[PDB]
């Protein structure tokens, strides 16, 4: 597709479609992780205009590829259903030294259900987590928290810091790029412990992973919304020192506000498809 | 025209820009062309009175 | 040689009398481009002329 700007020599547009090109392959895929990117727009060497209207163009192809790239979920709640099941089945067969609360919690792993749409997971892989992780801390009788108002924080059982602190950075690698998943070379399972252990500490990852990649995902659609909402205004607001047919032009395609990708994708379409109408009320060098 | 609608056959008008397939559309049954702005429940009562 | 579509859709498909031209119009010189990319639909004249009617409008238009 013939994303275009104006004011730029060929390697730099090129510069761009080759870096919207490889979006996934580099990490921090965050616009402003790429001052040198975003610098090439334009910045200081042409009218406000032209700059203004070249960033609202990179912004809308950046846009774009992501919600291109946007990945599925459904494998990943359903191993992390998998592996609920599995800690409720491990947690109702252990010898716990009271049975009321287990019970209790055991039946909060049994309620945990999907819905189908995606904003609500975060709430309930927390209170499963919180369940799962007071569960272990039961089964090798931890002196868990019980301060007025105070809840258990989620936290992985019987690791080495070392290990910890390796998963902290592959989870922090997950949330620096959606797309791309590392894979673990550490081994969650230990000989060492018990069988319950380990199936909290794979649910635990699992949760972990599912609640960064929808927080990440999340923001940075709002942040990619919000950075063209307002170069739009500006822009609007730049073209009405002029009253030539070509500007008015642009003000009307301007007119339509973007707050949803649809919207987004049909403004970037209509700017496109009449680029040669309004061009020449843009300066240059 | 039969079913209903839903968001893929609702379109914006373009106003004040070339919209040439638009006005061809004109008489057509199932595309509807809508403005993007939206009425509130308040307004929406002032005009049901 | 696009000359020979440009006379086209300004003479059968718009109408317009020979006081307005490609050369004499700048709105319509513009959405020539336009008009002629759309090979297609050239039957629905009063489209065409209509469109050129609100291009014209915006063009004259001050808000």
């Amino acid at each position: 597709m013939s994303l275009q700007f104006i004011g730029l020599q060929r390697r730099d547009v090129v510069a761009l479609v080759n870096f919207l090109r490889h979006l996934t392959q580099k990490p921090d895929v965050d616009l402003e992780a790429h001052p040198k990117i975003l610098k090439k727009c334009g910045e200081k060497r042409l009218h406000r205009r032209t700059v203004l209207f070249n960033e609202l163009m990179l912004w809308l192809g950046y846009y774009r590829e992501l919600r291109f790239h946007n990945p599925d979920l459904s494998s990943v709640l359903e191993e992390f259903e998998v592996r609920c099941v599995a800690v409720a089945r491990r947690g109702y067969t252990y010898p716990f030294g009271d049975r009321g609360k287990a019970r209790d919690h055991l039946a909060v792993l049994d309620r945990t259900e999907f819905d189908t749409d995606v904003r609500h997971d975060a709430e309930i892989v927390e209170r499963a987590l919180v369940s799962a992780v007071i569960l272990a801390k039961m089964s090798v009788r931890e002196t868990l928290v019980t301060a007025i108002g105070q809840t258990e924080p989620i936290a992985f059982v019987h690791l080495k810091d070392t290990e910890v602190q390796r998963i902290e950075e592959n989870l922090e690698g997950v949330r620096r790029n959606m797309f791309c998943v590392k894979p673990l070379d550490l081994n969650l399972d230990r000989h060492a412990n018990t069988a319950l252990v380990n199936a909290v500490n794979k649910l635990v990852y699992t949760g972990r992973l599912i609640m960064n990649v929808r927080r990440s995902w999340e923001e940075l659609e709002r942040k990619c919304l919000a950075r063209i909402q307002e170069r739009c205004k500006l822009l609007v607001k730049e073209l009405r020192m002029c009253l030539s047919f070509d500007s008015n032009y642009c003000r009307n395609i301007l007119k339509h506000a973007v707050e949803n990708g649809d919207s987004a994708d049909t403004l970037l379409e209509l700017l496109i498809e009449d680029f040669d109408i309004y061009v020449d009320s843009f300066p240059q060098s | 025209d039969r079913q209903p609608l839903n968001p893929a056959n609702i379109e914006a008008r373009h106003h004040g820009v070339s919209d040439v397939p638009r006005l061809g559309a004109m008489d057509a049954d199932e595309p509807l062309f809508v403005d993007d702005y939206r009425a509130t429940d308040d307004e929406w009562t002032l005009q049901k009175v | 040689k696009r000359d020979e579509k440009h006379r086209h859709v300004v003479n059968v498909v718009l109408e317009l009398p020979t006081e307005i031209s490609e050369a004499t119009h700048p709105v319509l010189a513009t959405m020539l481009s336009k008009y002629t990319r759309m090979s297609s639909l050239f039957n629905d004249k009063c489209a065409f002329k209509l469109d050129l009617l609100r291009m014209v409008a915006v063009s004259r238009t001050r808000r």
